[PDB]
């Protein structure tokens, strides 16, 4: 029952200050340590810090030069405010409730039991780019006994997260949508490709559909056989 | 800080099977104050078990925790294909809380050779002053899998980057993608271009290339 909602922008320069809140619904806030816990994509969990409903904070002592937390109750909410910021920053952040209550000082934490899901942030200097769509063309060296192999390049575009869909949605089977890799420009570049009969070629028409809301971008690419 | 180290780091295993996953603290802890959380990729953590062996809502008995000091273990004695994710141990008896590393349990299936193909580079970005090459490795099983780019014989460093998907939901395969880039001056100097593709399930390199001007 108890469950969040999380706002709170996302794409940051280096040295601005981020702030995240969520808002908890089916359970107040009294009686319970609320946490902030971060993860990078690939690498694993980090505890930010964590409030209770008199305002007490507990942070992780790695980051308490540019981190602090506050709490709403009359609004059941509940922030974190993260300074000093590098790229070293980019991961998705989580709220969490501990599982069981605790008041403002127990020296043993509790374990974490509802998590909120993670929100996405980004610091990087790069400006937002919207991505360039290259098709991947069906060929003789893309076939292998009577399956086709086409797809499309989704280069040079930051940040992070663009959405790939085939044929709007209508084509699903075999479709592969690989996670995006960051180059050294700073922009991210991924690729999805799909499989299908090679004697479909020539009738079947195969449009590759990119969605990438942070620069108001959506491209709709015809890929064409040789 | 309290450190945990988590083993193994990966688990291959087949769905009946036992699976048993090691949290090794950097000092010793009461068993009451650890966790263990289960993660898919895509989702945010869920509580697996807490004080060592307390099972959180939900949760079958196939689960079980103990161990006890710096030693602490997770075991699902039968395992089912809903278990196959990520598996993180967490002591909170110390601040700050801290996380292992994580386990990551796989699907044992059977070897399978990787379908390779290969992209050159469309006009559209040639007309922006880049060529990428793309190659593909579709389906295939273990995740191990060696991708080598030559040029005209020169083999490639330093200018190609590649993606694995996740383990597949029907099949429990993987696929990777490579990207070569050159510059398209680079691109035109040249005419040979191919991906080599090392893989358990090949008995020999399998290698898929084009000329320009093809």
């Amino acid at each position: 029952q108890v469950q969040f909602q999380q706002w709170g922008a996302g794409l940051l320069k280096p040295s601005e200050t981020l702030s995240l809140t969520c808002g908890v619904y089916g359970g107040s806030l009294s009686g319970y340590y609320w946490s902030w816990i971060r993860q990078t994509p690939g690498k694993g969990l980090e505890w930010i810090g964590e409030i209770n409903h008199t305002g007490t904070t507990n942070y992780n002592p790695s980051l308490k030069s540019r981190v602090t937390m506050s709490v709403d109750t009359s609004k059941n909410q509940f922030s974190l405010k993260m300074s000093s910021l590098t790229a070293a920053d980019t991961a998705l952040y989580y709220c969490a409730r501990e599982g069981a209550p605790r008041w403002a000082l127990k020296r043993p934490s509790n374990w974490f039991d509802p998590w909120g899901q993670g929100t996405l942030v980004t610091v990087s200097s790069a400006s937002t780019k919207g991505p360039s769509v290259f098709p991947l063309a069906p060929s003789s060296k893309s076939t292998s006994g009577g399956t086709a192999a086409l797809g499309c390049l989704v280069k040079d575009y930051f940040p992070e997260p663009v959405t790939v869909s085939w044929n709007s949605g209508a084509l699903t089977s075999g479709v592969h949508t690989f996670p995006a890799v960051l180059q050294s420009s700073g922009l991210y570049s991924l690729s999805s490709v799909v499989t299908v009969p090679s004697s479909s070629l020539g009738t079947q028409t195969y449009i590759c559909n990119v969605n990438h809301k942070p620069s108001n971008t959506k491209v709709d690419k015809k890929v064409e056989p040789k | 800080e309290i450190v945990l180290t988590q083993s193994p780091v990966s688990l291959s295993l087949s769905p009946g099977e036992r699976a048993t996953l090691s949290c090794r603290a950097s000092q010793s802890i009461s068993s009451t104050y650890l966790a263990w959380y289960q993660q898919i990729p895509g989702q945010a953590p869920r509580l697996l078990i807490y004080g060592a062996s307390s099972r959180a809502a939900g949760i079958p008995d196939r689960f079980s925790g103990g161990g006890s000091g710096t030693d602490f273990t997770l075991t699902i004695s039968r395992l089912e294909p809903e278990d196959f994710a990520v598996y993180y141990c967490q002591q909170y008896g110390s601040s700050p809380r801290s996380f292992g590393q994580g386990t990551k349990l796989e699907i044992k299936r059977t070897v399978a050779a990787p379908s390779v193909f290969i992209f050159p580079p469309s006009d559209e970005q040639l007309k922006s002053g880049t060529a990428s090459v793309v190659c593909l490795l579709n389906n295939f099983y273990p995740r191990e899998a060696k991708v080598q780019w030559k040029v005209d014989n020169a083999l490639q460093s330093g200018n190609s980057q590649e993606s694995v998907t996740e383990q597949d939901s029907k099949d429990s395969t993987y696929s990777l993608s490579s990207t070569l880039t050159l510059s398209k001056a680079d691109y035109e100097k040249h005419k040979v271009y191919a991906c080599e593709v090392t893989h358990q399930g090949l008995s020999s390199p399998v290698t898929k290339s084009f000329n320009r001007g093809e």
